[PDB]
RNA sequence: UGGUGGCGAUAGCGAAGAGGUCACACCCGUUCCCAUACCGAACACGGAAGUUAAGCUCUUCAGCGCCGAUGGUAGUCGGGGGUUUCCCCCUGUGAGAGUAGGACGCCGCCAA
RNA sequence: UAGGCCCAGGCGACUGUUUAGCAAAAACACAGGUCUCUGCGAAGCCGUAAGGCGAAGUAUAGGGGCUGACGCCUGCCCGGUGCUGGAAGGUUAAGAGGAGCGCUUAGCGUAAGCGAAGGUGCGAAUUGAAGCCCCAGUAAACGGCGGCCGUCGGUCCUAAGGUAGCGAAAUUCCUUGUCGGGUAAGUUCCGACCCGCACGAAAGGCGCAACGAUCUGGGCACUGUCUCAACGAGAGACUCGGUGAAAUUAUAGUACCUGUGAAGAUGCAGGUUACCCGCGACAGGACGGAAAGACCCCGUGGAGCUUUACUGCAGCCUGAUAUUGAAUGUUGGUUUGACCUUCUAACCCGCCGCCCUUAUCGGGCGGGGAGACAGUGUCAGGUGGGCAGUUUGACUGGGGCGGUCGCCUCCUAAAAGGUAACGGAGGCGCCCAAAGGUUCCCUCAGAAUGGUUGGAAAUCAUUCGCAGAGUGUAAAGGCACAAGGGAGCUUGACUGCGAGACCUACAAGUCGAGCAGGGACGAAAGUCGGGCUUAGUGAUCCGGUGGUUCCGCAUGGAAGGGCCAUCGCUCAACGGAUAAAAGCUACCCCGGGGAUAACAGGCUUAUCUCCCCCAAGAGUCCACAUCGACGGGGAGGUUUGGCACCUCGAUGUCGGCUCAUCGCAUCCUGGGGCUGUAGUCGGUCCCAAGGGUUGGGCUGUUCGCCCAUUAAAGCGGUA
RNA sequence: AAGCAGAAGAUGCGGAGCCGCAGCGAAAGCGAGUCUGAAUAGGGCGCAUGAGUACGUGGUCGUAGACCCGAAACCAGGUGAUCUACCCAUGUCCAGGGUGAAGUUCAGGUAACACUGAAUGGAGGCCCGAACCCACGCACGUUGAAAAGUGCGGGGAUGAGGUGUGGGUAGGGGUGAAAUGCCAAUCGAACCUGGAGAUAGCUGGUUCUCUCCGAAAUAGCUUUAGGGCUAGCCUCAAGGUAAGAGUCUUGGAGGUAGAGCACUGAUUGGACUAGGGGCCCGGGUUACCGAAUUCAGUCAAACUCCGAAUGCCAAUGACU
RNA sequence: UCAUAGGAUAUGAGAAGGCAGACCCGGGGAACUGAAACAUCUAAGUACCCGGAGGAAGAGAAAGCAAAUGCGAUUCCCUGA
RNA sequence: GGGGCCUUAGCUCAGGGGAGAGCGCCUGCUUUGCACGCAGGAGGCAGCGGUUCGAUCCCGCUAGGCUCCACCA
C-alpha cells in the first residue's frame, strides 16, 4: 500500500501526517532508494529510516488496514539500527 | 417542463385460454379435453381423466354431462350411447 | 341387530334418556406371524373372565349449524326520456339479506 | 475645403491581416520568450520512385508546438497518459524445427487384425526481434491542484491538494450582492469588500506609457434626436402627349355583426347595411406574394468532423529470407549451423580526377570511403483517426435524458374466452438424486390448564379445535378420501409411439387414453413416460463430441458429408439484421410531415385572478364598521400549464414607436347606503365606461425600484 | 429445340431433350407401397377416390430502368489559378506639408567622462492629408443605374505597401497573417461527361363509360412503429351441398353488477375485562388507562357465505 | 594499348499518327446500388483508363472427356439446368 | 424535479446468525523516568414498513446530505 498508511497502522508513527512529514523531508528510504509517503509497498520490502541520528533498518512482513493495536506490530520486523 | 418515469408495474404474463371447451350435451371423440383449468375447480368423473396440468379429458367418444359432487364441488362425465 | 353402498349436514353439532343373551364393541395376555423412531396404545397374534358405562343403535328437542319459500326491493337485457361525476319512466326478468316455515335422516343389497 | 475636445475603465502592446457578397473584432499575425527535434544524402515535407524544397544553407542554422511588446513573475504534483532512457525477468509472430500421430499399402495373416518402406496430411519440444508487462526521468509535455469534525487544531484521502497576484470579473446562478462615488433619480459605469456557484500563473498571471473606424460609462460645446412640429428648393409621385413591362392569377356580379364549421369565413345560417363606374391616398384582411420551413420530428437518407466505436490501409519500427562471399576464433548436437571480430570482389556514395563533353544529368575508367551492413523484393509482428469505409435500436401523450424491452401470477377484464395504456401489485432466468415413483401409514397452526433449567415464546401430556397451518419458490386456482407430513423399497426424472383434442397468423407451445418393449413398488387390482398446477428459457447457420447393416466423384479405402443423441449465445434490444461497431454538427444538406414539438388560435380551467356561502374568532364589549381561520361553491378565460384540433408546398416570434378600439371586476371626476362617519381626510359597498388617466433615471426589457408631479397616474381583450 | 431445305414465311425433316404416367426415404434402397421403428403394431407421406401435355388469350408473380417524374449524394476519367489565395521573374505608382532620431561639430560641463544647450543631419512598418487602395457608420436602393452599388462622412497612404505583365501550384488536391475562407457570380470538399433511367419503405401524378358485389383503419412478429408478412375483413370461379343464422324450449360452464361480512384487510361506538397504574392496609378500593372476548354497526378493484340480468357454448325438435 | 563506348556517313514504301462511339486479347480497375442497416458478398472483373491488333480476334490437335466391348483438335448453337 | 452514491460510537471504518476495531477533544487521576498512559464525558445501523426463526446485511416507501443532469425552439 502507501507507504504513510503502512506506517499508521503498524503504529510505527502516530499520525499519517507526521509520516508524511517525514517521507517530504526524506529522513527515510526503502531498498536503498529515497521514497515518499505515496511510495507504494508490499511483504519483503527492506525499509531504511531515521529518528535524528538513530538509524534503522527493518522488513515488511504484511499489511492490512484494520490493524488493531498489539496485531500491529505482526504486520513487520526490526532487523538492524545504526546512528 | 418538467419530468418522471419509473412506473415499474408494466407487465403481466400471457393469457392462458383456460375454462370449459366442450358443453354439457355436446358429442365429443375420444382424448377431447374439455376443461382446461389450474387445480381442480371441477374434478373428473366416469370415463373422464386428469392430466398433468390438471386438465380433463374424455377417454372414449360420448355426451358430457356436467354435476356436481354433492355440496359446493362440481364434476364431470362422459356417458356414451 | 350387524355388515356394506347411494343421496348436497333436511343426514350434522349439542343436551337428555333406554339396550347389549345373540351380535358389535369395550376388555385379558404376548408364545408364536407382525409390530411398535418408545411400547402389544395402535397394528398383528391368540382368548373370552366381566361391562353396558364409552363406542354403536333406538327415542325425544329446534339452543348452534343446515335447508328454504311467497311477496317486496336493489340490480338488469331491451325501449324511451331528462336539469346527465347521475337520475327518471315502460314491457320483461329478478337476487342477496330478512322472514314464513322444514328438518335432529331417506333409500337400497346381504347375514341371524 | 481642411481636428470636435476632455475624464475614466475593460481587451489586445503597437503598424498590419481576415469571413470577395452580413461579422473588422477582444479573433489571426507580429517582434520577443520557451520547449523539442535534426550531424547533413540532415530533420521535416511532396512524390509509387527517380527527382526535388529545405539550401546552392550547416546547430548563433533549419523544422515543428505553445505563448505573445515591455516590466515583476511564472508556485505543488511525474500517481495516470505521453515522450526519453533502461530492460535482469515474463509474454508474444512468421520462419526454421521435425519427437510423435493419422491415412494408404507390399507382406504377414484362418479370420479379427497386425503391418516395413515410400507417399501424403497433421505436427510437439526447442529457438524466435521489435513491442507489451516492469523500473527510472521529464510539466513553458497531455494534464491535475481535495474533503470532513471542532472552537487555529484533529482527522480521511490524495500523486499533489491553488503559492504570489487578481477578484460579483468578457468568468459571479443566487443578484439590481453590500458600501461609497457619480446623478433628483444610475439592474449600466467606477472604486473598494470577498463565503471566487465555476480566477490563477506561458489555453500564461498581474501591471502598463503609446496605439485602436474596438467595447463601455461620464462631462463641455453643438444641434429639429426630442418637446412639437412649421416652411421652402429639387427628383419622383399627380395631369397631358409618346413608348410600355413584371411578380401573381381555379372561375368570381368579391359588404359587416354574431354564430357555425378542420375549432380564426367574403363566398355557410340569421339579421343589419348598401344606386351604377371610376380617380387620388392608407395598408386591417384576403391566415397576402416570394422561397415544396433553414427550427422540431421522422428516414434502418446523405455529407463534413472527432475518438481509448468496429474493421481495414498508407506510413514508420522490428525480425526471417534472397541478393550475399573469404577467412580467424567461439561454443552446440550432429560435418554442421549460430555468434563475435576481420577482409574484399558483390552492393552503395547528393566524394575526388580523366574521357565521353562546350554539360553540377548519367556512364566508362582510375582512386578513395563504407561494406555482406544498408537498400530493394517477398513474408511476418507491432504501432498507426495520418487516411478510408461504416455503425452508433425502438417505444415515447414532440424529441432528448430517464425508465422499459423476454417469461410467469393477480387486478383493471365489463360473470365463456380474449382485450390496451410510460395503468396498478409482485415474481423467473432456479431448486430436489430426494423435495421424484410406488406401497403402507396420519393430520395441521394457535389457545387454555398443569408442570425444573423453561423464560412471553422451546420440548412436554392435556381438551378446544375444516384448516387460522403447510403445500421448495411470487401470486391465483386447488388440496386434509390428501396433492400436506412420516417410513420401507426403488429410479417410469424410461425407449419407440400415439387415436384424438386445446391454443394458434406462422414458428411454436399444451394435454392425452391406448399399443409394444423392458422394468420399479405392490399379494392383487393397479399407479408410474418427474415433481400440486402455472414461469425457470431462444431460432437457424456454424463448429465440437459420441454412435451409426447411409453416401463416399474410375475402383478399394480415406478425407468429408448425411442420420440419431448431445454440447457451445444474458444473441437481455430475449422471433435473435453482421463473427465483428461509439459520438459532434451552430458550417450543414435532401426527402416528407401539421401523422409531431416552439408563437398565436381552439377544448379544459388543475393553476391564476375575481366573487360568494357557514362563521368560529379578532374587533375593549359586539361575528358581519373593517378583517375572517378550519371548510365549502361558483364565474372569467389576461397567467403557469394539460391535449395536439387548423397551419411545417412557411400563420414572423419579445419589447418599443405611430394608430387607436372594446369590456368594466372604475384610478379620478359624478350620485348614494353603512361606518369603529365629530370636522378635514378616510374605509367599505352600490349605480355609473361620458371623458380623462404624466414626464424622467436604471435596465433590451415587459414587470419592477427610484425622483418629481398629478384629480388620478386603472385592470385587461383585440394573433 | 438448335439446325437443314424453304420468299426474312408457312411448311416438311429433325425425338437429342422436357413434363406426366409411382411414390416413400437424408441415403443405400424398396416399390402401391415406403420411412420410422425390435416390431406382422401404430403413425407420417402416398395409392386405391387416375389426366396430363403443347400452344394461345387474360390475371398475377419473378428477373431486367419494370407505372411516371423527382433528390441530396458516391465512384472513374477529364477541364479550369484570364476571378480569387499564395509564390516566382521583371517593371511601375505613391500631390504637398510636418515631426525631427542616430551620427558629426561647437559651447557649457567632466580628471575623463557622464551629462546639458544650440547648429548640421536626416531615420521612422512616424504624423496630417490628395491620387491609389480598403471598406465602419448611416441613409438610399432592395422586380435596383448595379446578381453587392451610389451619396455623405471614414481607415491606411515609404512600407509586412499598391498595381501591371509573363508564369507556377488542380480537387481523396491546391492555397490560406486561419474565416472552413478562396480555387471563374459555387466550395464542410469545384466544374463537365460517363456509370446512370443511381437509390428513394418518401411526396406528387396516373387519361373512356356502365353494371354486379363490396372492405379495413384489427391481432401477432418485425433495428418495427406513417413500411412489410401472415391471419382477419372483400371479390371471382369450381365443388360440398343445406351444413349456416334468428327465435322458442332444455341443459350447462362462468363468479361480474348487486348484496354481505363466513375469510383477508380497513374501520365506529358501547359492555365486560386480562393487565398496568394512582389511592389504603400479601391484599382492599378506584369507572386513570386498558389486551383479548362480546353486542351492535360501516367499507373494499386486487375480500366473498351468496349471486342475477345479459352474453357464451351445445342438444332436441318446431317455425322462419 | 589493343579494344569498346561515343561519333560521322549511305541505304530502307520500316514506324510514328488517325479511326467506326461496334466487335477481341490482355494490363490496371471504381462506386452508387442490392443485401430492406453493413464490412464478407453483390453490383463486377461491368463502367472507365491504358497498350496491342485483325477483318475477324482469341482458342486449337489431347500430359484431354471419361469409365463403354469408348470418344478422338478447337470454336459456336440447342439441351443438360 | 430525475438518476446514482452515502447516512453504523464524538470522528473514521468493517462486519443475513446477534455491531466491534482504531482514533481524537474536554475533564479527572497519575508520576523518579527519554513525548511511552488510565477512567469518565458515551460508546449506538436516518426513519417507516415488509419477508424470515432473524435482518445493518434481502426488498420496498419516505427524509437528510454529496456528485451528475434538468437541453431544442
Amino acid at each position: 500500500m502507501r507507504l504513510d498508511k503502512f506506517l499508521k497502522v503498524s503504529r510505527l508513527i502516530k499520525r499519517r501526517t507526521l509520516a508524511k512529514e517525514v517521507a517530504d523531508q526524506g529522513r527515510i528510504s526503502i531498498n536503498g532508494n529515497q521514497a515518499k509517503a505515496s511510495s507504494d509497498v508490499k511483504p519483503g520490502d527492506e525499509l531504511t529510516v531515521r529518528f535524528g541520528q538513530k538509524l534503522v533498518t527493518v522488513q515488511v512482513n504484511e499489511l492490512k488496514d484494520t490493524t488493531k493495536k498489539e496485531e500491529a506490530a505482526n504486520m513487520y520486523t526490526i532487523l538492524k539500527e545504526e546512528k | 417542463k418538467k419530468g418522471v418515469g419509473s412506473t415499474k408495474n408494466g407487465r403481466d404474463s400471457e393469457a392462458k385460454r383456460l375454462g370449459a371447451k366442450r358443453a354439457d350435451g355436446q358429442f365429443v371423440t375420444g382424448g377431447s379435453i374439455l376443461y382446461r383449468q389450474r387445480g381442480t375447480k371441477i374434478y373428473p368423473g366416469e370415463n373422464v381423466g386428469r392430466g398433468g396440468d390438471d386438465t380433463l379429458f374424455a377417454k372414449i367418444d360420448g355426451t358430457v354431462k356436467f354435476e356436481r359432487f354433492g355440496r359446493d364441488r362440481k364434476k364431470v362425465s362422459v356417458y356414451p350411447v
